[PDB]
């Protein structure tokens, strides 16, 4: 039996719940065991709670959105102490994201920013045609470039995590997935507005789960947005709701979801 | 090119004509019959049905010829393999009876397996930006090391140090050495897979 604990640190939109959702294989602390390995994810906040996550961390993923040119470039100076205060952990480097470069020759020129040409204790020697506050981290041990979005490279990350292992209700299910279809198919803030409450939930005669949700809003043009035209986007979220809802319940399910003004 | 887009190259294999009909898959058969429409290129010289033809030992002999002289060329490879022969049979000979179990004397057996013994599986390829060539190690194709292994057993035994030794004779000992994992090459090897180890920083970029 083999453990590993894995802090996942990084910008707030840096994708570390994608990776984590990615390598738990599903979009959920997180549990991965594989074999004989144990694998503990701690998701954390973007810059206490990364700190004191750390404080029991085995190893680092430090995250680096690469298509934000105005992070890319360097770590966060919180970030730099905390590693710094924790320079005995092991720490990774995972650029994410890199699906949305047009030109892929950049990370080179990042990594020898982020990694100050340092990592795993070696150092980089190249020439070139003819011939303080700190922006990088020299003890990186390696470096990963992934997209999280498309999983692209994320098995590789896995593997890698899992040979560094060392000695040692439904009514929310159904909120959850209905708010993860509200999340992807409305826009700003309209999905964190949406209150969710159940009218039905039964076994109908065909043993099939008949469910009935509401979804309370606070104003008419979120009620216009969540119909859409013709009702399509609204019968869309709860097509999609009960597909998956059939994969999870491993049964039929026929979930009907009705709009209402909060008044 | 003197030959048209629509010639296509032809199949020297001679086994391959003598399936029966029966074991053709749909697919095989589809190509046959599409095969009988294509004009087929004329075969060139080198590569026949014989029984004793040996694309390595082509390719290899290919490698030495130095301004297109490939009877020389030829007469040098069939030199070696002899030289290797005789080496093995001496060696055989002078053995103990439980030692002459595990002495090779094929020279084909023992060439391809000293060009195995020296083939490497990874390599570094540069790559530019920056004004800077980036040299990130790269898991090298299957046709790109069999090429430097063999380019490496002919430079090696190019070498000027080597005075007045014949090429049959340094190739012979080079291939001896490569057989049992001794030798330049097998270091020559060694050298490149310690040094890519040692630049595994840029050892995931997979978009050479």
């Amino acid at each position: 039996s083999r453990v590993l604990r894995v802090v996942l640190l990084g910008a707030p939109n840096a994708g570390k719940s994608t990776l984590s959702n990615q390598l738990l294989g599903r979009k959920v602390l997180g549990v991965i065991t594989e074999k004989e390995t144990q694998v503990i994810l701690l998701d954390t906040p973007g810059i206490e709670d990364p700190w004191k996550s750390m404080e029991s961390a085995d190893l680092v993923v430090v995250l680096v959105d690469v298509s934000d040119k105005w992070t890319r470039n360097q770590l966060s100076p919180q970030l730099l102490r905390c590693l710094t205060k924790y320079s005995q952990i092991p720490s990774v480097l995972v650029m994410n994201k890199v699906d949305c470069l047009k030109q892929k020759s950049v990370l080179l020129e990042l990594t020898a920013a982020l990694t100050e040409g340092v990592v795993n204790g070696k150092k980089l020697k190249m020439r070139q045609a003819f011939h303080p506050q700190r922006i990088g981290w020299p003890h990186f041990k390696e470096i990963f470039m992934l997209s999280a979005l498309s999983q692209e490279d994320v098995k590789t990350l896995k593997q890698y995590l899992l040979t560094q292992a060392q000695p040692g209700t439904p009514e929310e299910i159904c909120a959850n997935i209905i708010r993860e279809k509200l999340l992807e198919h409305l826009p700003q803030e309209v999905p964190y507005n949406v209150q969710q409450k159940t009218a039905v939930w039964e076994e109908g005669p065909g043993g099939e789960l008949v469910i009935q949700q509401k979804l309370l809003v606070p104003k008419e043009s979120y009620v216009k947005l969540l119909i859409g035209p013709k009702g399509h986007v609204i019968s869309q979220i709860a097509q999609e709701a009960g597909h998956d809802l059939m994969d999870i319940f491993l049964c039929d399910v026929d979930i009907r979801l009705s709009v209402k003004l909060l008044k | 090119s003197r030959y048209s887009p629509e010639f296509k190259d032809p199949l020297i294999d001679k086994e391959y004509y003598r399936k029966p009909v029966e074991e053709l898959t749909e697919e095989e058969k589809y190509v046959r019959e599409l095969k009988k429409t294509q004009l087929i290129k004329a075969a060139p010289a080198g590569k026949t049905s014989s029984v004793f033809e040996d694309p390595v030992i082509s390719k290899f002999t290919n490698m030495m010829m130095i301004g297109g002289n490939k009877v020389l060329a030829r007469s040098l490879m069939i030199q070696t393999l002899e030289a290797v022969k005789r080496k093995q049979f001496e060696k055989y000979h002078a053995a103990s009876a439980e030692e002459q179990a595990t002495i090779e004397r094929n020279p084909y057996t023992i060439f391809h397996q000293a060009l195995k013994n020296c083939e490497p599986m990874i390599g570094l390829v540069p790559i530019l930006k920056g004004g800077r060539f980036y040299q990130v190690p790269v898991p090298l194709p299957d046709r790109r090391r069999r090429f430097l292994a063999m380019k490496w057993m002919i430079t090696e035994c190019r070498d000027k140090k080597h005075q007045r030794t014949l090429m049959p004779e340094k190739l012979s000992h080079k291939l001896l050495e490569a057989f049992h994992n001794q030798g330049p090459v097998i270091k020559r090897k060694h050298d490149l897979h310690k040094m890519a180890e040692a630049n595994r920083a840029l050892a995931h970029y997979r978009w050479w």
